[PDB]
């Protein structure tokens, strides 16, 4: 889901680290490596990003 | 990161809080009055 458009790779990697921490799969995007998660987890993922 | 102004004296502290927390208004006074009273005058 396009929660954010064209995130940088450092942000993607950091969210990957936090996702390894939590459990939610730390996926990538179309040739950009931007995390992608199930529909429900995007809320709590953006909450984690805010934290 | 604490910095002093020793010659009126002054101090500047750059604190990076732990992600997922935020000190209250009476909680910043902690470091403020600590670095202020750790410095003469």
């Amino acid at each position: 889901r396009t929660l954010f458009s064209n995130l940088s790779d450092q942000d993607g990697g950091a969210i990957v680290a936090q996702l390894t921490q939590m459990n939610i799969p730390y996926r990538f995007a179309n040739g950009s490596g931007a995390i992608e998660v199930p529909a429900d987890k995007v809320h709590e993922l953006r909450l984690r990003l805010a934290q | 990161r604490v910095h002093l102004a020793m010659p009126s004296p002054s101090a500047s502290v750059t604190v990076t809080l732990e992600p997922g927390r935020a000190l209250d208004e009476g909680q910043i006074s902690a470091v403020v009055h600590l670095v202020s009273s750790a410095v003469a005058g």
